[PDB]
Order: C-alpha cells, then structure tokens, then sequence
C-alpha cells in the first residue's frame, strides 16, 4: 500500500548512513565534552534563542529528521532523565562505537554478531569498573560533605557557571542534603524549587531557605517586613484556602427574597461576615495571612487594621511549599484556625528589584528547612536559563552520590581503566569476538582523546601517556591535565564522576548501538 | 563673534518669512515691501507693517490690527525649539 | 545529513563570525547615542506614524528587530542594565561589544583559545572592578552634602539628552523628587505628566501634587483645609459577595419595595461615611449619579475614578490610608493638606493640591513643544529618577567622564603585569576595550579622540586618577572638580553585566536556527 | 592639514529630513493672512 | 495625444526638484574637487569598472534618468571637450549658482530675471580676471617650459597619478610642445599616440618617440633590433601599402588557361614575381619593411634571407605614424620604391614584456620627432585607464596654455577675486539686480570653501581669511592652503590654472543656468 | 610627521603579517614565532627567516631559500599601488545591469 513516496535502505548503502549520521550528530557535540568545552546557539523556530553546553538540551532543540539521529536524541535524553550528567557524553561514545562496528563490517563481520560481541565486552569494563570504584559514604561525615562536592565541582567546569563554580557547587551540595534522608537516598525534586531571575551577575545567585513567590502584600498600607511579633517563636502566618469572600453554595443558588425582610438580614450578613473571618484568624493568634485565593475590597481593609499582612492569590505548589517550609497545615474552612496549624517561618520580607516594577516577595527560616529555592540570577537572560540547567545538572550529580556513594575518577581515565581492561580480554578472545572487544575498547578511547583534542594535546600523546602510566602502576584513575596544573591523577586534582551513571552511561550506548545493528531494513514513507 | 553671530544672522533673516509670504499671498511684491519695511523699520518701530488693505506699508497698530502678544511669543518659542529635536536626529532606522 | 527543510548550522569560523558581527553591529548602532554631545535615532513601528526620537540605548536596541542571536544577546543585556539601575544603557552594550571586537582580533588573527580569552578577561574584570571599589568614594553619612554628591549625578545622567539643554533645571527637579520620598526606590510614587507648549525649561515639579478628573457634578471647585477620606470601595450597586439573591415577588408593589430599598443601602453606606468628618471623599472606585447626589448636599466633595495608583499617590501626599470598610470611623488615617484647588494646564482641567503632610509621591509636568519631545524628555528624565532612587539605596559614588573607567583601565593594563602568556593578552585587551569608551565618548564631541584619550589615559596613567574629558574646551580637566559623579553602581554594573555577555558569547562554537514558522 | 576624518556619513539624513519637512510648510504658506486660501482635504 | 502616462510640472513644485537634483548630482562629485579630492567607483552595466577622480567621465557613467541630470551630464562633458579640465568643478559652481538662484525665487523673484542677473554679474566676473591674469609666451623661453609645467603639475595633484606627478607633467608638457607650432598654436591630439599597458608600475610610464605597435617582425629568424646599417644617416625602412603577394586585378578576374603553354608562364611567373618585389626594396636600399598588409610565406622567408625585416600587417593611423615619425613617404606599388621615399627612423626593436607572450615592438628617433606616444603602464587595468585619462587632463591644460598663455591663480583665489569684485558692484546695483550679484558671487565662493572642507579646514573661516587678505593687500591672488607648507599665495606655492578654461567654465555653469531657469514647464511620457 | 607616522607603522605591520600567515598555516604559533624572527632582524642579522619544520627561525641564506628580486620588488610595489587605488575611493556607483 501506497507503493510511491516510499523508499528501502539495506546495508550496502543503509549500514554507511545510519553510522555516518552518528558519527555527524556527533562531531557537532565533540566540541562540548569537556571544561574546556564550549555552547551552542540553538533557536527555536518561533525565535526563542538558549546558549548551552548541555547534551541532553542542544539534540533536542535541533529540528532534525534523519532517523538514526532522532534516536541519539533521545539517547542523549535518557540518560540526562537517569542520572542528569551523562548527555554530551553518551552520545559521543555510542558515536564512537558505531563507526568502529562499521568498520569492522566492511571486512566480513555479521553485524549483529557485532552486537553480542560490544554488549559482552561492555559486561566486563563495567566490572572492571565497579571493581576499582572508590567509596564514600561509608568513610566519614566532614568527607562525605567534600566528597560530594568535589564532584558537584567537577560536574560544572564545562559550564559558563564555571566561573563562579565554588558557590554554585557548594549550593547545589546543600540544595539536596536538605530534602533527601541518609536512609531513604531519596532526592525528590519537588521540594527544591529552581527558581531564577534576571539582574546582577550569576554571582548574585543565593539559595533561599524558604520559597519566594511574587506579591504585592495585599493592601499597600501593609508593612514591608515581619518581624517574630516580640519574644515569640518565630513568626507564626495562616495557611489557608477559602477566600476572604462571603461563603457561598456549591450546587446552586437562587436565594429567594419575597421582602425587605430578608434582604435586610443579608444587608448585615456580608456585613458582619467578613468579621467573621478578620477575627478567625486574629484567633488562631497569626502575624501574616497566605490565602489561596483573592479576598474582597472590605475584607482586605480590615486585614490592614488587625496587623495581618496579606497574601492574596498563590498556587498549589505555592501554598505547599509554603507549608512544609513554616510547618503548617493547610486549613480549608474559616473555623479550623489555631495557634497550632501555623505556620512558624522566620521572617517575611517583601523583596525589591532594582527599579523593576514587579517586586516580588520571599519567606527565609534559618535553619534547612524541608524545602530550598535556588534563586538564579544573571546579566541576561541566556546566562540565567542555562545557570538554572547548569545548576540543575550538579544537583544531579550529588543525588546519586547518596543513591551509590560510589565515585570513579573521570577525566576520562576512568574510561581508560574499561579500555585498558576490555582490550586486554581481546587477546584471550581470538577469532570473531577479538575484533568486537578490540573495537568496543577502541571506541572507548576516543572519549579522553577528545578530551585533549579539546584542552588542546595531542590525542595520541594523550592516550598512551594515559594507558601506560595507569598500567606501569595500577589500572587506577590517571587522567588528562584538562586545564594543565602539575600532572596527571584525577584524585588529586580532585576530578571525580560518580560511578552510578558511568555505567548508565556506557550501558545506553552500546545498547542503542545493539538496536541499529540489528536493522537491516528500512522504511520510510512521507507526509501525504 | 565668527560662529554665534552667523548663526544669529539667519535666525533674524528667518523670521522674514511671516511678512515674505504675508505680502507674497497679497500678490504684492515681496522683495520691495520686505525692504521698503526694513528701513521704515529703521526710523519707525514696532507698528510699521503690512497691510493687504492698505496695499503697501503702513502703520499696523494704528490700523487695528492687533495680534495678542502671547501668539508671537508661543510661536517662536515652540518652531524654535522644534528644530532643536529635529537637528539631533542623526539618523533613522525602521524599527517595529 | 541530519536536520532539514531550512535549519541552518554555523560551525567554529562561521558561528564566531555571526556572532561577533553581530554584537559588533549592535554596538556600532548606538555609539552615536553616547557622550554629552551624543545624537539622537528616529524609528518607526508597524503604525509608520508612530515615530520617536531618543538617545536612550536601551530604548533603541529594545526596539530594533533582529535575526542574529548575539545581537538579541546585547539588546537584552541592555533591558538588565536598564531595569536594575535605570541608566548606562548605552554605555554597556557599547562596552560590552569592543570587548568582543578585541577578542576576536586576539583569535583570528592571534591564535589564542576562547576560552583562555575568557580566562583573561575574567581575570582583568575582577581587577578593574576592583579599582572602581577601591577608588569610590562616598557620602552616605552628611546629608547636606550628599545633597550636591546626588544632584550632580543627574546633573551629569542628563547631558546628552534634550534636556542637557536646560540640565540645571531638570537637576534639581530629579533630586527633590526622589528626596521627597526618600525611601521607596519604586518610581511609580512620581507621576509625570505631560502637555504640550513652551520651552521644556517650563516643566516643574508641583511639591502639591497635581491629579486629574474633576470631582463632584458642581461641588465646591476649592476645598479649604482638607480632610480627606482616601477609599476604595463598591460605589455602583453592592450586595459585594452574596451572588444568586433573587427577588421572587407577588406584585409590582413588593418591587418598588426592594427597589428603593436598595437605593436605601446607598444612603445607608454614603451615611457611615459622612460620620468620618470630611470636606473631601476620594474613591479609587467611580460613584453614580445618586451615591454623588448625597455628598454634592453634604458639602463632601466626590471625587471618583483614579485607580490604584492615582490613590496611593494622595495617599502618600495626604497622608491618609486606603480603607473600603466604614463599619467605624477612626482607627482610619484620615488624610490632609491646604488646597484641593482645580487649574487649568494648558486647555485642561486639573486638582492641585498643595500643603500635604510631606509628599511621598509627586507630580512632575513635562512641557514640550512637540510629542516627540515630550515623549523623549519623559524616559530622558526617568533616566534621572532611576538613578538617584538608586543612588539613595547606594550611597556610593565616582567620577564618570572618562576618568572611571580610564582608571580600571590603568588597572588592568597594570595587573597584566603578573599573568601568564597567553591569558595576559585578553586581558590588556580588556582595558584596552575599556579605554575604547572615553575614546567613543570624545570621538562623538569631534575631537581627535586618539589624541585626546591619550592625554587622558596619561594622566591616570602617572597618578592623578581623577582627570577626565571636558568635551567642550577638548582638553582633560579634573571631573571631582567639575561635578561628573556617576552612580557607582551604575559603572560596577556596566563593567559586570557586559563581561558576562563576552564570556556566554566567546563560549559559543555553534549556532542552530530551526524551521522557522 | 591633516586631522581627524569622520568615517561616517548620515550628514545627508538631516538635509534629507529638513527638506522633506521643508516640502511641509510650503504646502501652507499659500493661507497665511488676509489673502490667505483655504485648503480643501 | 497619449493622454496617460505623461506627467506634468511646473513652479511650485517644479523648481524645488530641478534645483535639488542639481544640487543632489553634485553632492556627490565634490567630494572629488581637489588634491585631497577622492575618486569614484563606476561600473557598466556590462560589469566594466572604472575608477576616477575626472568629472565628466564620472557623470557621463551615471545611468541616470533625472533630466536635470542628464544636463549636468553634458555640462561636465561640453567643458571637457572644449578645455580638458574644468569638468569636476564645472558642475558644483553650476548648482551652488541654482541653489541660490531658487533662494531667492521664495522671495517673490521671477525666474527669467534672475537669470539675467547672473548672466550680467558673470561677465563681470569674467572681466574682472580677464584684468588680473597674467602672461607667460610673452616673458622668456625657459621659463614658459617652467610655467607651461607648473600648469601640468598643479592640474594632476587631483589624480592618482600625483604619485609620480613629476614625470607625469613633465611628459604632458613635453608631448604637446613636440607636435603643435608657437604660430598656429594647434595641438592636434592625433598627433600624439595615448597608448598603454600593463605592468610594473605608474612611474614606468615612459614617453616614446616614435610609436609602439604590436608585431612579432614577420618572421622568427628576423634579428630583434636594427642597427642604423653601419655609418649610415640613422635607420632606412619601406613604408608600403602594398602586398608581399603576387598582383590581382580589381575588376574580374577569370585568366582563362587554354593549355599547358599559359599555365606553364604563370607557373614561373608568380616565382620570380616574389623576387621582383624583395628585390624592388632591397634596390631603394633600405632596412627594415613596414607592409600594410600581409606576405605570403614565399615573399616572407625571401625578406629573411634577404636581412629585409619585415612587419606584416599595419593599420591606418599605425603606418601613418612610422611615416611622420620617420620622415618617409607611403609608396603604393613595389616599383615605386627609393632611397628617397624610405624612413629615416633612429632604431627598431621587438620588445619583450614579463612573460606575456604578446611582446609588442618599438620605433625610436632620439630627436622630437612630429609625434609622441606617451605609453603608460601600471600595477593593474585601472591604475593605467585612470592614468591615461590623467595624463590627458594635464596634455590638454598644456595645449590651453599656448593657445592663450594667460594664467590665473587657481587654489579658489580665482573664484574669489570675482566672488569679491562681483559682490562689490552689488552695492551699486541696489533693488533686484543686487539680490542677482550677491548670489552669483556668493555661489562662487562654494568652490573654494568646498577645497578647504576637502582638506579639512573650516569653510567660513578659509573664505574670510582668503577674502579679507585678497582685499586688504590687492585683488591678487591668495588661495586655499590645501595641502599645507606654509602659506596662501598659489604664486609661490606654484598653483596655477590656465585663464581661457576658467572663463569657458564660469560661463558654462551660467548659461546651464539660464536655460534651467527659463523653464516653468515639463511635459514627460514614458516609454510605451 | 603625526598621523601620517601611523600608516608608515602600518605598513610594516601588514609586511609582517606575510611571515605570519607563511608560519601560520605550518601550524605553529605564528604570533611568537615572528616576533622572534622581526627580533632577530631587529636586532641586526637581517639574514634569519622562518624554518616551517623545526619551527624554529634559522637563517635563510645558509639555507638556500633565495627568492628573485623582481619578484619581492614586484609585491611590495603591485601591491602599493592597489591599495592606494582603493583607498582614494569614496563613492561606489552600480548601473541597471543588463
Ligand atoms: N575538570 C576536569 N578535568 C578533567 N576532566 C574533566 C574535568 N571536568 C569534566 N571532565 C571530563 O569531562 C566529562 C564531562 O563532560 P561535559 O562536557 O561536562 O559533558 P557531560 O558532563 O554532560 O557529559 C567528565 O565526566 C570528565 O570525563
Ligand atoms: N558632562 C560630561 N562631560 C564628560 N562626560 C560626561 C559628561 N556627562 C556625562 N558624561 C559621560 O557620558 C557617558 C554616558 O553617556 P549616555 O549617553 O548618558 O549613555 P548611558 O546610556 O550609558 O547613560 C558616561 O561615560 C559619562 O561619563
Ligand atoms: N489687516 C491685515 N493686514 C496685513 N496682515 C494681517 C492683517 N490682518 C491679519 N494679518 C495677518 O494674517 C496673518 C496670518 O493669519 P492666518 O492666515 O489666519 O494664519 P494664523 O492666523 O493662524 O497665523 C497674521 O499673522 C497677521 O499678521
Ligand atoms: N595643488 C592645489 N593647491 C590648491 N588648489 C588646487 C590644487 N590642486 C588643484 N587645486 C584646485 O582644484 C581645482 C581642480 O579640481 P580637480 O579636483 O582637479 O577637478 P577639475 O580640475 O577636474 O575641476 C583647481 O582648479 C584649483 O582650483
Ligand atoms: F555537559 Be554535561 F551535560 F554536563
Ligand atoms: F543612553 Be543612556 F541611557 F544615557
Ligand atoms: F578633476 Be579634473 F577632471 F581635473
Ligand atoms: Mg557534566
Ligand atoms: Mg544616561
Ligand atoms: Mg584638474
């Protein structure tokens, strides 16, 4: 069925092009791995212009339609969803690979005998990869803490972050502990809201131990600031839903008026109503009212008299950050006030913005709440939303270190120790299978070389440095002088990459290097 | 001196254009009246003017025709000031 | 191949190219725009007959359509600068653009990495952002003389505009303004409000406060001793939040009852209110025929209609609180002043008040003799405001006119002294492209800017550190002792927020256009 | 001599717009005075 | 008739737009008025580009369809044609006169009588310099060449050229001088061959006298130069318009060959025929043939063997030239040859060039001969056309001087003498004619001012200096310090500029005027 | 004198960016290697020339590497003589192509 408009690839040709559009994907990305590396300019088609080193983000943003690169798009995504740093690296790997196992193709090989031959060799770096792995957690507390920062470090120095990495690390190290639990290793990433804008340098960017939100505190009258209402616990603020607005039905109306009568009972219904609630609250003994929806003009008048600064309108997540930060509850009705449903924040401050109109608000508490607001700001715009995914990526990077405090020293070496290791199982395989290890391990190798085609050294040079130094002494973790300093050796230069995602890592490659072997096929129709 | 002075020369010589037009609408002859009231300017003052009625050069106060002082005054103040913002314009570019 | 139907790639050369054009041709736009003997740029919108002239950067680049990235890249970082310090629009694209200029010169022609460019740079920014910290003088403390400190600012943010005509004037009027807050770093407390005729130097600042709209249908066209009642509340109908009463009757009659019987509300409310004691009631809200009709035979004068912001402004001059609940009086500010008098500007019914409780908000009347000239006059202005309203929450100040940055200058080209190889370059080009900014400055004015530069750069070369440009006489006298202070904030921002321009820029080595739609 | 050249040139943009300004007021000098006519848009 | 696409104007408008797209035209050229002048891109529609700082060529290559123009075109063309120099200023004193001309029309002036306002202050003018001027034929010998040079030079200071301005005027003055007699005063320009290639630079532009030609001497063995034939007066060469070829009739033809008897007498008749020509030439006793059109290959080696070289094939004017720089005769038939009729040239060689396998050939004389041929070389193409145009611009300034050895003090102090004595009589003039005067002399003093905007001085400040110090000393001539050293006084700094142009210019631009003027009404169609 | 200084300056400079672009695209540090070779010739020598091997600045005349004087004379003057063709150019002027 229709026959036309409808082409067939297989192998001869198919096989070339597929690994060639790797390949090209690839050498776009190359220029990008490493902190050394450098962005790319992506434009959306309506005109939305983003600047960043991020794998994951720049595949996805290019609108393309060859196949095979419409998958190592997601590859690149996949990996950015598990673990959050893999990205510009995963491709460049799978990349590798292909070309290798096409090579290999053109002198007999069967492709899909290709195939079991990487997944095999693959099993075995990883091995040889968790075995050499170092340990964290389980070592100390003050050296856990630095641990997980020297890699949320290492895990921003190809960003243009990098130039104020200390703050943005030791952030990104604190962002997490105050939300996961040692025992549940769970990083939930609800309760830390990424939020940036504009103004100052990427140096201005704090981290708020609360939540932000952008308010004009209800009444203009109201007072800027909130102090912890003398001698009390804190600041004490209400947390409820119903709005400042005479209670109504849920299933009809028609409140029938046959005279006067009525109407005059109603008269000082609303009246005395809106009493109702100006003194619940007071009630429950608060400083500062947070509704979840907007109140009446009276309503609000009286919030102003009764010293009850007012947060008209805010969101679900609002409202509940705004909860888990105060320890509060969320009261629905008026009536379920209490100095015991509180919220019991530190302060409440209406924040100023340069000369900015909007003007928003933020809510701080001292102590690591249950919540944090990395609040980015930056010069413009590019360098804030990428700042934000910048940040994001290290954030990353310390959730799996409780999730496997399991740490491998990167800079490529720790690449080095699988293709060092893989290759040497090659000599034992012979015949068929020595080509595929051989080639796995080959591919491999192109990860660090890329490394110093990008610092600038000679990949070669590199590379037999690299192998002979971690071979001549023990398959450990030397790496490339990336930036230069005394020498090689990852630990000391403190370069390090936690293990959990390397293996995602060189799993998703030449798992989706299995699946393209395996077509020989294909058939493309087009857009009737 | 040299630059104020030729600047100024223009700006007085500008003015020039009220009576040149004035007189031109009136088919008189511009060129004479504009002289012919320029030296009975030298002698008389501010009141030897033209006159369509008169169809030549004669005294305008006296012929009643007055003209409030503010409208003179507003009108210079404001052209004069207009070529201000339009002499700094040193460029444009069609921007939307 | 990959991609397709139109998206288009740059690589290395390419991209750089782009890019680096790009910014460079934003800056090239607006260089004219600078320096007090700077021009303006006319531009017109998709109406064509919406014109406009201006000398604000910001303001032209915001405008100016672009396909180009790091153009779009310098267009924005211009809106940043403009919002947190309302000023140096100009300044730092400028600045921010020839530092790209010099790195490109360091790359094509040079063979030195980005990225180590950046390595420099970032180096020469924390240097020359240093020596404005450490060479910025300030009079937080002494109000009476930071009175001057601050009055020079404006003095010398308004050269340049329409209004550096007539500066002086416009001096003075920014800095009582802002004082007469002193406070608030929000600039919508001053209103400006603008009609044409005459000379801009008629513009004036009503220490009164002038509003619009008329009050009552023919009430007293003159309150004496006002006390006001500032509200904001339903004036048209209440029943506020009860939504679905219906009146079910049995007859007509029963009708006309409830039908004067909410006309008996009106009095009711309008009643609770005359208890506040006042020869004025002003309502954010409108106020029917009838509501009106109350207080036109009480002698309070109505005065609705004037929004949020139109009350917050009496509110702050007077003195008195917003309120929308009249279930008691007192317990209310009630407001106060001298006069609630209408005038007239210029074919135009107008309420200047005057003699209120110290005005935290002010009117300011901008008078031109074209739209254009208003219109420009108007930012020309906020250009002021925004700055002293900064200024008050940064007590900090230095000598602009060349001499700031010619002194961070004198910085970096100094701490390039110690520095690798490499790296040393980007960063002498750093002060390099710094010393670009009086260069533009003075090239503007029509001197022999290389030479007059020169002079300068010599001065706070060996010593000084105070010298700057006089673009009048073309020579290079001393800016403390002619006033030329500048918001330190202003200049630390422009040598920030453009640095941080050049690095995200010299990072790329790629640009990728999609489908466009 | 040889002294500073002034790479630019939009001097013609401001000779440009006083004339086509100029093109206005000649439009109107023909209603001016008591022998002024009156237009007809 | 053909009612549609005919446009009218007329007055109100009309004017403004003439006298604008005068001034427009012009805009554009002064910025070529000078030795600080600059010169213009142009380029065929063809894709020919040309570069120069001459006035009419620049004007005539502007495709342009405004009519005012297209008379502005002409006028810079007219005065090139009958001066050679005026063109680039021509056209600014032209329009400086209608701007002001129309000035004064929103004055209540009428067109036609202002125009014969200009027509009579000009006069003046003409006069007034006609009085001031100064003579050089009539003064000495040696130093007419000095000032006839003076003239060349000043008049190249505008060209590239100006490089080498040297060479370049003494090579003008010299090729006018060697072709045109004090009595007649006629320098015939046919008389003078501009040739030129490329190559070297502009200071290899020599003067040749005799002529060039292209010719590679016949045929290969011939020698390469000629000496003048051991004692002999010089060189002796054939110049005939006859072909190395056996004779035909110029009628019919048709030789009817009854049998072998005819056919056997042409046979042996064509071959000695070839021996009744070489032997013809060798017999009048000469040394080298000059044919006007070619040999056959018989009649060819026979002017080998013979030491007879020989060029083949050579045009018109070319043979033309050998004769009158060799004092020769053009000798029809073979036999009409004789020592007496030959060329009496000084020397012949084939020269070479680069490695351009062209390799043209040369004719000397040491002594003037009654033609020059100023051959001009350059860097590339342009460089030598604008070269050649520029040599041309001095090569007629030289000729102006003999036809009228007046002189007067250009560097705009020329201008301004009338400027200053066409403003006095101005005074005198009173009521209408005044407003006339003060204009043409006040258009006038565009000219220099333009000079001093050019070289960058203040215009009103070079003009009151240049007005007051010619006035407050004598109505002498004082000019423009254009290029510097140390003061006014183009006597001195040696500026000069031929009297008879600056008259035929000053009135050109007048009369275009008056012309202008006179039209109050256009009718334009288009072209259907 | 003042300005005109400047464009003498120039001039050398562009001169020099031959053995810069000449060294450049050998691949070495083009910007180091010739301010080392100008420094030699600077500094006397006027012999030292650019080794695009060892990348290091040897001299030329034990090198074998002569190079007619026609041809060096011909540049720097061909060359000369484009520029100022150009640089005297101040208006550009296209016709209706056909
Ligand atoms: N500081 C460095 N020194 C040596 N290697 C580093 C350094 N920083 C990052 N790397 C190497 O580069 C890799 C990260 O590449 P990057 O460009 O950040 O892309 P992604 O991290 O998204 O793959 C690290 O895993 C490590 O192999
Ligand atoms: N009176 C002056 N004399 C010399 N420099 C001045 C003077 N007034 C302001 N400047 C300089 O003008 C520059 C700012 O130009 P402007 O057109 O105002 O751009 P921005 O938008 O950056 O304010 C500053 O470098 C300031 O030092
Ligand atoms: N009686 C008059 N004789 C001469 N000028 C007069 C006479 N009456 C009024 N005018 C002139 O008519 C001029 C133009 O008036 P008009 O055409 O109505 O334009 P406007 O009044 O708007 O300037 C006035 O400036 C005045 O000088
Ligand atoms: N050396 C100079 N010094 C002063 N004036 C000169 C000098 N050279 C040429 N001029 C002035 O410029 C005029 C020539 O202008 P030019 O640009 O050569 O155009 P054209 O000669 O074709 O009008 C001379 O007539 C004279 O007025
Ligand atoms: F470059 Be990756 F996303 F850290
Ligand atoms: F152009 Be700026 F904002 F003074
Ligand atoms: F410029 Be001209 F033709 F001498
Ligand atoms: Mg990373
Ligand atoms: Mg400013
Ligand atoms: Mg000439």
């Amino acid at each position: 069925k229709d026959q036309g408009n409808k082409k067939r690839q297989h192998g001869l040709e198919a096989k070339k092009s597929h690994i060639l559009a790797a390949r090209s994907v690839a050498s776009i990305i190359k220029t990008s791995l490493g902190p050394r590396g450098l962005d790319k300019i992506l434009i959306s088609p309506d005109g939305e212009i983003t600047i960043t080193n991020d794998g994951a983000t720049i595949l996805s943003q290019m609108e393309l339609d060859n196949e095979i690169a419409k998958l190592l798009v997601q590859l690149s995504k996949s990996q950015d969803d598990e673990i959050g740093d893999g990205t510009t690296g995963v491709v460049v790997l799978a990349s590798a690979l292909l070309d290798q196992a096409l090579e290999l193709i053109q002198k007999g090989i069967h492709p899909i005998k290709i195939a079991n031959g990487f997944d095999e060799a693959a099993k075995l770096a990883i091995s040889k990869l968790e075995e050499t792995c170092d340990d964290i957690s389980a070592s100390n507390d003050e050296l856990f803490r630095d641990f997980l920062l020297r890699a949320a470090k290492t895990s921003l120095g190809s960003k243009i972050v990098s130039k104020d990495h200390d703050r943005f690390a030791e952030m990104a190290v604190e962002a997490v502990i105050n939300v996961m639990d040692k025992d549940r290793k769970d990083v939930d990433f609800d309760l830390i809201k990424m939020q940036g804008r504009v103004g100052g340098s990427i140096s201005d960017s704090k981290l708020i131990n609360g939540v932000i939100l952008d308010k004009d505190f209800s009444h203009p009258q109201m007072p800027k600031c909130v102090l912890p209402k003398e001698g009390s616990d804190g600041v004490k603020l209400a947390i409820l839903t119903c709005p400042f607005e005479p209670p109504k039905p849920k299933t009809k109306h028609k409140l029938d008026i046959s005279s006067v009568e009525e109407y005059q009972k109603l008269q000082t219904y609303e009246q005395d109503k809106f009493k109702e609630m100006i003194d619940d609250v007071k009630k429950a003994g608060a400083d500062v009212v947070i509704c979840q929806w907007g109140f009446d003009d009276e309503a609000n008048h009286l919030l102003l008299q009764n010293d009850l600064p007012a947060v008209r309108w805010v969101g679900g997540q609002e409202l509940e950050h705004i909860a888990i930060s105060t320890n509060g509850r969320i009261v629905p009705r008026f009536q379920d006030l209490s100095k015991d449903k509180l919220g019991t924040c530190s302060r409440i401050y209406e924040q100023e913005f340069g000369t900015t109109k909007d003007r928003m608000l933020i809510i701080e508490q001292s102590k690591e709440t249950k919540t944090v607001t990395c609040f980015v700001r930056g010069s413009n715009k590019m360098i804030v939303d990428e700042a934000e995914r910048a940040l994001h990526d290290s954030l990353c990077v310390v959730r799996n270190l409780v999730k496997d405090s399991r740490v491998v020293y990167g800079g490529g070496a720790a690449e080095v120790t699988m293709s060092l290791a893989v290759s040497e199982e090659a000599d034992k395989q012979r015949g068929i299978d020595q080509y595929a290890f051989r080639g796995f391990a080959q591919a491999l190798d192109t990860i660090p070389m890329t490394l110093a085609e990008n610092s600038g050294l000679d990949p070669i040079g590199t590379l037999s440095t690299l192998k002979s130094k971690q071979l001549k002494e023990k398959i450990s973790n030397i790496g490339v002088d990336c930036l230069g300093y005394g020498s090689n050796d990852m630990k000391e230069l403190f370069v390090v990459d936690p293990f959990i995602g390397k293996k995602q890592q060189i799993l998703l490659a030449t798992q989706l290097c299995r699946m393209i072997l395996k077509i020989d096929n294909v058939i493309i129709s087009g857009k009737d | 001196e040299g630059v104020q002075a030729f600047i100024w020369q223009e700006f007085a010589s500008a003015l020039e254009v009220i009576p040149t037009t004035l007189a031109e609408n009136a088919g008189l002859n511009s060129i004479k009246v504009v002289t012919e009231l320029r030296s009975k300017h030298e002698n008389g003052e501010l009141n030897d003017g033209i006159s369509v009625r008169r169809s030549g050069t004669t005294n305008t106060y006296e012929e009643h025709i007055l003209q409030p002082v503010l409208v003179s005054t507003s009108a210079i103040t404001l052209a004069s000031e207009c070529v201000k913002s339009i002499l700094r314009i040193d460029d444009i570019a069609f921007s939307r | 191949q990959i991609f397709g139907d139109q998206v288009t790639e740059e690589r290395a050369e390419n991209a750089r190219l782009s890019a680096f054009v790009g910014a460079i041709a934003v800056g090239d736009l607006v260089k004219s725009t600078l320096g007090p003997k700077g021009m303006d740029k006319l531009l017109q919108s998709a109406s064509s007959n919406t014109c406009m002239v201006t000398n604000d950067g910001a303001t032209i680049l915001k405008s100016i359509p672009l396909d180009n990235p790091a153009a779009k890249v310098l267009v924005n970082i211009s809106k940043v600068q403009d919002d947190e310090v309302g000023d140096g629009t100009t300044s730092v694209t400028v600045l921010s653009a020839e530092l790209l200029r010099e790195a490109e010169k360091l790359i094509d022609q040079s063979k030195i990495h980005p990225q180590t460019i950046i390595e420099g740079y970032r180096l020469a920014s924390a240097a020359a952002l240093d020596a404005l910290t450490k060479a910025a003088v300030d009079n937080s403390h002494d109000k009476t003389m930071f009175r001057e400190d601050l009055i020079h600012i404006a003095k010398t943010t308004l050269s340049s505009k329409i209004l550096s005509q007539d500066k002086d004037h416009f001096a003075e009027l920014a800095t009582n303004a802002i004082l007469r807050l002193k406070g608030s770093t929000n600039l919508e407390h001053i209103q400006i409000i603008k009609i044409l005729g005459g000379k801009l130097s008629d513009s004036f600042l009503d220490e009164g406060f002038i509003l619009a709209k008329k009050f009552g249908n023919n009430q007293p066209k003159r309150i004496e001793n006002a006390k006001i009642l500032i509200a904001n509340t339903t004036l048209d109908t209440d029943k506020v939040k009860i939504f679905g009463t219906k009146f079910k009757v049995d007859s007509t009659a029963k009708l006309a009852q409830l039908e004067k019987a909410e006309r008996e509300k009106m009095k009711n409310k309008i009643a609770k209110i005359s208890k506040f004691g006042i020869n004025t009631f002003i309502n954010r809200q409108l106020i029917y025929d009838y509501p009106e009709q109350l207080f036109t035979d009480l002698g309070i004068n109505s005065i609705e209609h004037a929004d949020f912001e139109g009350v917050e402004r009496l509110a702050l001059v007077t003195g008195g609180e917003v309120v929308s609940t009249f279930d008691e009086p007192s317990k209310c500010k009630l407001g106060e002043c001298d006069v609630i008098e209408e005038i007239m500007l210029g074919e135009q019914p107008f309420l200047k008040f005057s003699g209120c409780k110290a005005g935290e908000a002010c009117t300011i009347v901008l008078r031109g003799a074209t739209d254009q000239t208003l219109d420009e006059a108007e930012r020309s202005l906020h250009d002021a405001l925004s700055v002293l309203s900064q200024t008050t929450k940064e007590t900090r100040t230095v000598l602009g006119g060349g001499c700031a940055e010619m002194v961070m200058s004198k910085a970096v080209d100094t701490e390039a002294q110690n520095i690798d190889g490499k790296k040393s370059l980007a960063v002498e080009a750093f002060a390099r492209a710094l010393r670009q900014l009086p260069t533009i400055l003075a090239d503007n004015a029509g001197f022999d800017s290389s030479e007059l530069v020169s002079k300068l750069r010599s001065s706070i070369y060996n010593g000084i550190s105070t010298s700057g440009l006089d673009l009048n006489n073309g020579t290079i006298a001393d800016m403390r002792q002619l006033g030329i202070v500048e918001s330190y904030k202003l200049k630390r921002a422009v040598v920030s927020s453009a640095s941080e321009a050049a690095e995200v820029l010299l990072r790329v080595d790629n640009i990728i256009r999609a489908r466009p739609r | 001599n040889a002294t500073f050249k002034n790479k630019e040139k939009p001097q013609e943009v401001r000779k440009a717009n006083i004339i086509a300004a100029r093109s206005v007021a000649d439009a109107i000098r023909t209603s001016l005075g008591p022998k002024g006519m009156d237009k007809m848009i």
